[PDB]
Formats: structure tokens, sequence, C-alpha cells
């Protein structure tokens, strides 16, 4: 343990705290407030970014002076990540996408890229890896997304033997895709769902208590080779956390349900520009997939982060669809989404 | 030992005019709440205004207590009028802030602070 | 002593002494100490009771006239019993002339207010408030003026450092100008400067 | 005269350079070390010993106001040579 | 289990002390060859009212407060402490 | 290995020769993750369930007072009596003599700079014995 | 009357705004500063001071200046008698400690002494 990265100062933004991390992917959703919580604790934090610089400009005021490093990366290149992971004594890989493009599929950016970040961390001797994959991975899955997942978390696991793996389920905050993608279909005609969507079981978890969670699995020793499953506190069905969702972007709600015979179709009717798509099919599969309750694995109470509920923090992500006849209004005004 | 008061002849009026504090800012508490469009129940604004109010229960001096008063209005006169912002409301709430050791084991662990 | 020392004002220094010792003899209520500097400044040392009944003396008697209010000032000193020490310049556009006032307090005693005499004081007693923490009774609004709004403490004290408890950084997790405690990238060095030879025997203190 | 560590990092006048185990050349990762070529104690051994016949010699590093306090050096050692101060010119009494 | 130590603080110029004082300089030499290995710390202070800590097994210490005594009740009080044995 | 603090690097009463017990204060900390001696006694006793009663300094010292009190009580020499017993004690058995003569450790000024754990890993030190050596 | 009768403790430490752990955790100091013995001039030894216990000063990685995190690091307070900085530390809540005016004592000086007849105490030389 080489004397500069000795743990100094009050754990504050000045400080030292003895981790140097190499967060891929830390331009996205989750590295966002992953880099904004370990450089409030004086972090060296190496920030390998692929897209604009301007696009990680936000990524700057999170750490105190020479604690945030950027630099260049590609995905099919093993010696930028030679290059970026070899000081590091922690690397978070954070790479995905929601949908598959014309250069970087689900099996480029969730079987080959990981399995090159590990690899590349071993023969440099990074002693922390960890991976972020989804709580419903399964090799024989619907969707093309959670397969390769499923494929690339066992090629993590098989080229680095003491890889964290961490598995969240649904993921909400202020910028993600999981409460704004239910409340930005609005006025596309009344929500569509299968079944009226009341035959699918989530329990979305919080972006604070998963960066929580992969903070203390940082700091934890015993959190080597384990695998975790980020889960919230209570599980519901997806009806009624439409219903929630709705309720609290004071919206109204109509409901119809829409079958395989033309809900396939609309994936191929919304991505026939170049664009981000605004729904996908595999999003179609992802949102109508259960999460699955695993009690082997351990959460974020085995890691000692409280796992915090949706109705605490729904207002403030749903905040920004009310209009104005009912910005100002309160979080005791809607009555909770009922449990299962 | 004859010194000069500020409002309070002693303890009795002293404690009044806490008393009637109190009553202010539980008045306040939702309206702060509602206007600033804060993140936060009603039920933790108030908890933390009791945690503010019993940070200070332990003062048996008239003047001093006179000017915890004097100094909570005008932080109510702060808040009352929008002068503070979501940002000085929610200092109160020290969120960003790790949890610091409170043990002397974890004190011992993490640093040289006792 | 002709090209470097500044030439002594005697003139000023009688009419100064003269008009001291008219001060003091007007109002031996409260008047304490009188005393006259050499650059020919006065200083009328009075008791925090006297604010009202010296300053509105000195506005108002035709041989005074201090109708401007220069400057109020508060001194921190931690080593009285009164610690505060409140200092109101005057400027007599009649005379001419200027005078200084000064009074004393600690942290609890209220200093009585003095916009009923110069309404120019309505901020400077409230900076008192904002910096030092003097109390001012039957001010009309009295609050800070000049620190931040959830401030805690009173900065131009001297038992409170330079850098304060608390500082800023703007939090992307809460997207909020978040405070956390203070922590310097370098500390702020202290210089011990003070010369160990006395530089001036006229002003040597007598021995305990 | 510059010199380089064995993990291919140049080494300044001072001799800080990072070690190979130490994070901190990680700021220099695409980047690139800034030190100054012009040793200044490799530069003053390229002065030539002044030799004068005097006794005690006076230095002010040349320029008069442009350079060094003027001070003065004893020459009595025929062993050693007498550096000045602050410039590091070194004289020698021919005697 | 037993007695391991006896500490007796006391005073050069406090009366308080003086009974105690005579206790060392009448009744501590057949103290001591009485209990060869005991070690029994006789501490002089400036003005500490006198005391008696008795350490016995496993950290255990009790407290005697010999203040005001005579020589005959301190006495007693040591004696006492070295038959208890707690 | 338990890595300690030293003498500059600690608030910490040494007691002369004379009894005149003395606190020295922190200058700079230990460095690295090396702290105070008796913290980490304490978070021993913690670890082991032995948990001794003091967490502060100042109750270390109220212990310090329990055992003599005339250890916190600083730049006082408290006047220790009872020579007389300490003779009367000092008689009871005649422990011989040996005929090998009093010499000191400590002859010359070549076995004065290196005594300790901090001298002994001293440069200055060492230049100061290489060059009393000579 | 405009007068009251407290006859509780001046104590300020609600008003202050320091925070908890600098009010109770710390250590004051209250000393006459020693003389600095590169100097014979005695004018820093004449008023009372106040400092704290020093917290820690660790390496900032950028580059390698002092960094800390005690506010009151540099806070050294002037008091003319050693009671006022009693009374102004028992005013804060600060836990004080007090060494005393270490005075030189006086000396007998003789210059004839440095040339004496019988005594060990001439010099060598002059
Ligand atoms: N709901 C959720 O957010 C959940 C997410 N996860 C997983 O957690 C991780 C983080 O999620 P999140 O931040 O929300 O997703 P994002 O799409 O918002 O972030 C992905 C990050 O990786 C980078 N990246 C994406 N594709 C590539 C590529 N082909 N090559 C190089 N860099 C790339 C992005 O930068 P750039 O701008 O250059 O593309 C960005 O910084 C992902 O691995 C995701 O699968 C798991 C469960 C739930
Ligand atoms: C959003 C949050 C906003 C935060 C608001 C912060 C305002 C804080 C104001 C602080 C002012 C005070 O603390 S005044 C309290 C001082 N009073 C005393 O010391 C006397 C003791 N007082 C008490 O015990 C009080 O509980 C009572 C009710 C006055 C008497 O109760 P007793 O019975 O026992
Ligand atoms: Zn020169």
């Amino acid at each position: 343990l080489h004397h500069a990265v000795i743990p100094h100062g009050k754990g504050g933004r000045s400080s030292v705290s003895g981790i140097v991390a190499t967060v891929f992917g830390a331009t996205g959703f989750l590295g966002r407030y992953l880099v904004n919580h370990l450089g409030r604790m004086g972090s060296q934090v190496i920030v390998p970014y692929r897209c604009e610089p301007y696009d990680t400009m936000h990524l700057r005021p999170m750490g105190d002076l020479g604690q945030i490093i950027f630099m260049d990366w590609n995905g099919r290149d093993k010696d930028s990540i030679r290059r970026a992971v070899e000081h590091s004594n922690v690397v978070i890989n954070l790479v995905g996408r929601e949908w598959e493009t014309k250069n970087f599929d689900f099996e480029d950016v969730f079987v080959k890229i990981p399995q090159a970040i590990a690899q590349v961390s071993k023969e440099a001797g990074v002693e922390k890896f960890i991976h972020i994959s989804h709580l419903n991975a399964d090799i024989k899955s619907s969707s093309k997304y959670l397969r390769n997942k499923a494929v690339g978390e066992k090629e993590v696991r098989e080229t680095f033997p003491e890889a964290t793996i961490i598995k969240p389920a649904d993921i909400f905050g202020r910028e993600d895709r999981f409460l704004n993608y239910f409340a930005n279909i609005r006025w596309f005609g009344g929500v569509p769902l299968i079944s009226l969507g009341k035959k699918t079981v989530k329990q979305p978890v919080y972006i604070v208590d998963v960066t929580k969670g992969i903070i203390n699995a940082i700091k934890d020793p015993d959190a080597r080779g384990k695998t975790f499953a980020f889960v919230g506190p209570n599980r519901y069905l997806l009806f009624d956390l439409v219903q929630y969702v709705f309720a609290v972007a004071h919206r109204p709600f109509l409901p119809y349900p829409m079958p395989h015979f033309a809900y396939r179709w609309i994936g191929r009717l919304f991505e026939i520009s170049p664009f981000e798509p605004w729904t996908t099919r595999d999003k179609v599969e992802r949102i109508h997939t259960t999460d699955r309750t695993l009690p082997h694995l351990p959460g974020l109470e085995d890691l000692g982060v409280q796992a915090t509920p949706l109705e605490l923090k729904a207002i403030e992500v749903l905040r920004r669809h009310r209009t104005y006849r009912w910005l100002s209004s309160e979080i005791e005004d809607v009555q909770p989404a009922k449990t299962v | 030992t004859s010194v000069k008061p500020i409002f309070s002849r002693d303890m009795n009026e002293a404690k009044r005019r806490v008393r009637e504090l109190y009553r202010a800012w539980y008045r306040e508490v939702p309206n702060t709440v509602h206007l600033f469009q804060l993140d936060i129940s009603v039920k933790q604004g108030r908890d933390k205004v009791r945690e503010m109010f019993k940070k200070n229960a332990h003062v048996t001096d008239p003047r001093v207590v006179d000017l915890l008063v004097i100094k909570g209005k005008m932080e109510l006169e702060e808040t009352i009028n929008v002068w503070k912002q979501r940002t000085h409301v929610m200092r109160f709430f020290h969120e960003t802030e790790a949890p610091r050791p409170k043990d002397f084991l974890s004190k011992f662990y993490v640093g040289h602070d006792p | 002593t002709r090209p470097t020392v500044r030439p002594r004002n005697d003139v000023a220094h009688k009419q100064l002494s003269a008009f001291g010792e008219y001060v003091a003899e007007i109002l031996p209520k409260y008047v304490q100490q009188v005393q006259v500097s050499c650059f020919s400044e006065l200083e009328i040392c009075i008791h925090p009771d006297g604010v009202i009944p010296v300053l509105t003396f000195l506005r108002d008697h035709s041989n005074a006239q201090f109708k401007s209010l220069a400057d109020l000032t508060a001194v921190d000193i931690p080593t009285r019993q009164n610690r505060f020490e409140i200092v109101y310049n005057l400027l007599s556009l009649r005379f001419n002339s200027r005078i200084r006032v000064k009074t004393y307090t600690d942290e609890l005693t209220p200093v009585e207010s003095s916009v009923s005499v110069y309404k120019a004081a309505n901020w400077y007693e409230r900076e008192i408030w904002d910096m030092f923490g003097v109390f001012f009774a039957n001010h009309p609004d009295l609050r800070r003026i000049l620190t931040d709004y959830g401030f805690e403490g009173h900065p131009f004290r001297k038992d409170f450092p330079l850098s304060g408890y608390v500082e800023l950084r703007y939090d992307d997790e809460v997207k909020r100008v978040v405070a956390e405690p203070v922590e310097l990238a370098q500390e702020f060095r202290k210089f011990d400067l003070n010369s160990p030879w006395e530089a001036f025997p006229a002003y040597r203190q007598p021995p305990e | 005269g510059v010199r380089t560590s064995p993990t291919g990092e140049k080494v300044t006048h001072t001799g800080q350079v990072y070690d190979d185990e130490d994070y901190r050349r990680v700021r220099f990762v695409g980047r690139q070390k800034e030190v100054n070529e012009n040793f200044a104690i490799d530069l003053i051994a390229e002065q030539p010993v002044s030799q004068v016949g005097s006794r005690v010699i006076s230095c002010d590093g040349g320029g008069g106001a442009l350079g060094h306090p003027r001070v003065y050096i004893n020459l009595d050692k025929e062993t050693k040579t007498g550096t000045c101060g602050y410039c590091g010119l070194q004289f020698r009494q021919q005697h | 289990l037993g007695l391991r130590e006896i500490r007796i603080h006391l005073c050069q110029r406090s009366p308080g002390s003086q009974g105690v004082r005579d206790f060392i300089e009448k009744r501590y030499v057949e103290l001591k060859k009485a209990n060869p290995d005991l070690p029994i710390l006789i501490r002089e202070c400036s003005d500490v009212q006198p005391k008696l800590w008795a350490r016995y097994a496993f950290g255990q210490e009790k407290n005697v407060s010999l203040n005001n005594f005579s020589a005959d009740q301190v006495t007693r009080a040591l004696e006492n402490v070295l038959s208890s044995k707690a | 290995i338990l890595p300690g603090a030293a003498y500059t690097e600690k608030s910490a009463t040494y007691v002369n020769t004379e009894g005149r017990a003395q606190q020295t204060k922190v200058a700079v900390m230990p460095p690295g993750l090396a702290r105070e001696d008796w913290k980490i006694i304490r978070a021993l006793s913690e670890i082991a369930g032995m948990t001794l009663p003091y967490d502060t300094l100042d109750q270390v010292r109220n212990r310090l007072e329990e055992v003599s009190p005339n250890l916190v009580r600083y730049d006082d020499v408290e006047g220790a009596n009872y020579f007389q017993q300490a003779s009367e004690l000092s008689k009871l058995v005649n422990q011989q003599l040996l005929a090998d003569p009093l010499v000191p450790p400590q002859l010359t000024i070549k076995d004065f700079y290196m005594t300790d754990s901090i001298s002994r890993a001293s440069q200055t030190m060492a230049k100061c014995v290489k060059a009393v050596t000579e | 009357t405009q007068l009251i009768t407290v006859d509780e403790k001046l104590d300020i430490t609600t008003l202050t705004g320091v925070p908890e752990e600098h009010i109770k955790t710390r250590k004051a100091r209250i000393f006459v500063p020693a003389r600095n013995n590169m100097q014979s001039g005695v004018n820093n030894t004449k008023k009372w001071k106040m400092e704290f216990d020093t917290r820690e000063r660790w390496e900032n990685p950028l580059m390698g200046w002092a960094s800390t995190a005690d506010p009151l690091s540099n806070l050294v307070l002037t008091f003319s008698t050693k009671e006022d900085a009693i009374a102004f530390a028992e005013k804060n809540g600060w836990s004080y400690d007090v060494e005393e005016r270490k005075v030189p004592k006086p000396k007998s000086k003789s210059y004839g002494a440095n040339f004496s007849w019988n005594k060990r105490t001439r010099v060598s030389t002059k």
C-alpha cells in the first residue's frame, strides 16, 4: 500500500480517500452520480469518455483539483484500456445502451467490451472490478438486452474471479428512463400496455441507494467475488406503478391494452430515424418483464444501504412534468401505490 | 451579577417567547414546503424544527435565550419573505455530508479526530 | 525633524482639548474619559447607557453641531470583559471638525440604537449585529446585512477563524448548492512576524 | 543533463520522480511532464574558475544593480576555491 | 480471585493524611515483610484526599476513602483489604 | 506490527528523573495509518471484548490520576519522603557486591549519539558518530 | 428597575455559531509564549496567548501542499492577563489547560568575578 494512497483527511472534498477509480461510461446516468459520490470523498477518478468533451462538463465540479482525469478511449481498443486502468485500484464498468446502433449492438456493448475491460484490468493487476448487470439477466430471456447482458456477466466472472457484479432492478432518478419513460408517454394516446400491465411485478431501486451500494462495495473487502442484487423495499405491479407515476405528475390516465399483434411493430415504427428511439421493442419486452426475486444474492441491506422507497423521491423525479396548474402541490396529495 | 436584560426579566417570559416562536415556525413549515416546492414532507420539516429547538434546550440564562429567539425570528423573517431559497432551507438537512463516525472504533479506523 | 517627521498641529490639539473639557463637564453623567491623540483627534469615551444623550447633544448643541454620522464601528478586543467597543465618528460641517465617541458592550448587553439621532446608523449597527453579534434594541429592521442567509456565526469576532466553518459547492446529486464543513487545499500559513524588540518606548506599559 | 527513470519518466533537477507503483503518474497519461532541461548545477560547473591576484574578491554577479548584493569572498584557502553564495561563480587566488 | 496491589495516596502537609503518615512511619515495614510480593504503592501528592485503592483479580479495583482517619483506622481498613481478597 | 506515534506526534505525559510530570503537545500527526499509542490499546480492548473505562485523553488522565495523582499535576515535583523506611527494607537481605568495577555504558562521545530507536535511524547522528570515530 | 439578576453561568456556546465538534473536542491552551532562543529580545514573552491543538495536515495530491480540515488551526488569541483568558475560555465552552508564566530569576552579575583570586570563576581568556 503506497504512501500516496493512504487515506487522509476527514473524508471531505479536498481529502485523500485512497480510492483510484476508473469509471467506464461515467458520462451516463449512473456514472454521473457515481463520480458525484466518489469525488466528494476526494478520490482520484479517471473518466474515460467516448463522446464529446462538452458532454463531460458536468463531471468537472464533482471533485477537487486533480481528482478527475478525463481521457479518450475506443470500445474496440485494448491499448486505450491499458492506458486507463493501469494506475487504478478499482475499475467500475457502466457501459450500456437501451438500444442497438449501427456501430455497437448489444453483443459489442455487453459481451465484448466488459470482457475486454476486465481482461485488461486483470493483466494490469487491478484489485477490484465492479460490473453492473441487470437483475433480469437470463440466457433464455425474450429480450436481446438481457441475454447479452447475462452472457457478458458470465464472461466478466470467468475472466475476473473477484468481480463484484451488481444487479439493479429498475433505476429511477432525475435523468432516468424508467419514470421519465412512463411520464413522457401522455400525448401519444393513453399509455399502451399488455393485459393492462397487471401481469408483471416490479420493484424499482433508487439511484442514490445504488451508488451507496457500489461505493460501500468498493470499501468492503468482503464484497470480492460476491454478486449483489440491488432491489427496492417494496414490490409493485406495473399498472399501479404507472397509476402512481401519472398520479404524482397530476396527469390524466386513460389506459388501454395493446397485445402482441402490433406492439412489437411499434418498435420498427419508432426507430425509423437514426436518432435516439423514443421506444424500442427491446424496451417493450423489458417493461413487461417482471423482476425476479433472488433471496440468495445479497442486496442493499447486506451492504448497509437503506433502500429508499418511491413515495419519497417520485415527487423529486416527476415535478418536471406538471404543467403549471398543479406544479405547486404537495407530497401529501397522492395516495401511494399498493404493494404486492 | 446585576446585568441588563433584552426582553425577558426571567426564565418564564423567555420560555413564553420560545413558545411563541415554536408556534410561528409550526405554522410556517407547510408554506415553506409549498412555496419553495421542496422534496420533503411537511412532517419532516416539522421534525427538523423540533430538532433545531431541542438543540438549545439546556440554557438557563435569559439573555442567551432572548438572543436565540431574536435570531430565530430573523430566520423566520428570511423564511416568510422569500429571501432564503431552496438551498438555504435545505442546508438544515445535512444530506450530502457523510454520517460521521460516532463510536471510538470507526473513528480510530478512519482518522485522528477524537 | 523637518523633511520626514509629520508637522504637529498644536492649535487643533489645544482646541480639541478645550472642547473635550467642554463636553466632559456638560455631560458628567456618562463621560468616562476624554483624550486627544498626537495627530489631534478627540475621543469621548462614554458609558453605553449614554448613546442617545451624548449623540443627541453633539447633533443639536450650537457649539457642537455634529450633523454627519461618518462612521459607526465595532472593535473586538477579547481581553476585556466588555469585549466589543462601539465607535461613532462624527463630522461637524459647521465647525469643520471631527469627533469620536467610544463605548463598550459584551455579547449579551444590548446597546441602545441611535436611529432616533442619526438615521445614517440604520444599516451600520445592523452590520454590527451581522459581524459582531452586538444587539441593538429599538432598531427598526435589525437583521443581517452582509453575510449569507443561513450563515451561522458572527464573522468579525476574533474568536471566529479566518476561513469559516462551512464552505459551499454545487452538488449534482441534489442539484443544489450545498454547504459542507470547510477544507482547504492549502492551509492559510500563519506568519509569526512580531519582532522581539520594543519598537516604541513611549507606549511602554508598566509591569505586573 | 536530464536523466530518465526506469519507468520511462524524466527526473527533475531536484530529483523528483514518481515511483512505478504510484498512481499519481496518471496525471501525465496522454500529457507531458514539463521539466526544464537546463540544469543550474550543470551550467555552473561549466563556468571557469576565475584567477585573481587579490586576497579578498568582491562579487555582485555582473550588471551592478542588475545582479545580486555585492559580497566579499576570502581566498586564503589555497585548497578550495571561494564560491559566491549567490551566483555560484567560484574564485581562486593565484598564489 | 485475590488482591494484586494496594495503592495509598496521601499528602505531605495536609492534616487529613496525618494518621496515614502515622501508618507509614510505624506500620509499613512489617507490612512489607508480611507481604513480600504485594506491591503497596505509596503516592504522596499536593492536596489530594487520602485514598486506598485495592486492585483485585481481572482489573477489579475497589476504593476506600482514608480521609481524616487515624493510624488504627487505616490499619483496620488495610487489614480488612488483606483479609477479604475479592 | 502496530504502528504507533512519536513524541512530537502525540499529546503525552512523560515523567523525568525528578518526578516532574510534563505533557508533550501535538506538533505533527503520525505518518500514514499510524495512530496514537493508547488509542491503539483502547481499540484493541474494544475488539477483544474487555473495553477499558476511558474514551478520550482526559479520561486516560483521570485513570492516570487514579493510579497516582502526581502524573497529571504538571511542572510539579511532589516531594517523596520515607527514606528511612526504604532503608529499613533495604537491610533485610544482603546481596553481595560483585568485583566487577563500575563502568558506564557511555564512556566517550562515540557512545552518546546513538542510544534509542530515533537516534540510530538518524543520518545526523550517523555523521556525528562517523566524525567522532576519526 | 432596568436590570435583572442572572445567577447562572455566563455561557454563549449556542450563540457563536461554532459547531459542536469544535467546541467540546478541542483543547485551548493558555500560555505565555516561550522566548525564541535565537534572539535575546523578550517582547514576544509579554502577553498571554490562546492556541488550540494541532490537528491533521496532509499532502495535497495535486501539488504537495499542506491541506487541512481544522478551521481553528490558525486561531491564536491575545489576552493581557491570565484570568481574562480563563474567563474567555469558560465563556465559549472550550476546555482549556494553562501553563504558568515562566520568568527568569535574577542572576548575580559581577565583572570582577571574572578575575577572582581564589575562586574557580576566573575566565581563562577574554
Ligand atoms: N435503468 C438503468 O439505468 C439500468 C442500467 N443498468 C446498467 O447500468 C449501466 C449504466 O446505466 P446508464 O447510465 O443508465 O446508461 P447510459 O446509456 O445512460 O450510460 C452508458 C454510459 O456508457 C457509455 N457508452 C454506451 N455505449 C457505449 C459504447 N458502445 N462504447 C463506449 N461507451 C459507451 C455512455 O457514453 P456515450 O455518451 O459515449 O455513449 C455512457 O457514459 C449500464 O451498463 C446499464 O446496462 C442496469 C440496470 C438498470
Ligand atoms: Zn556573486
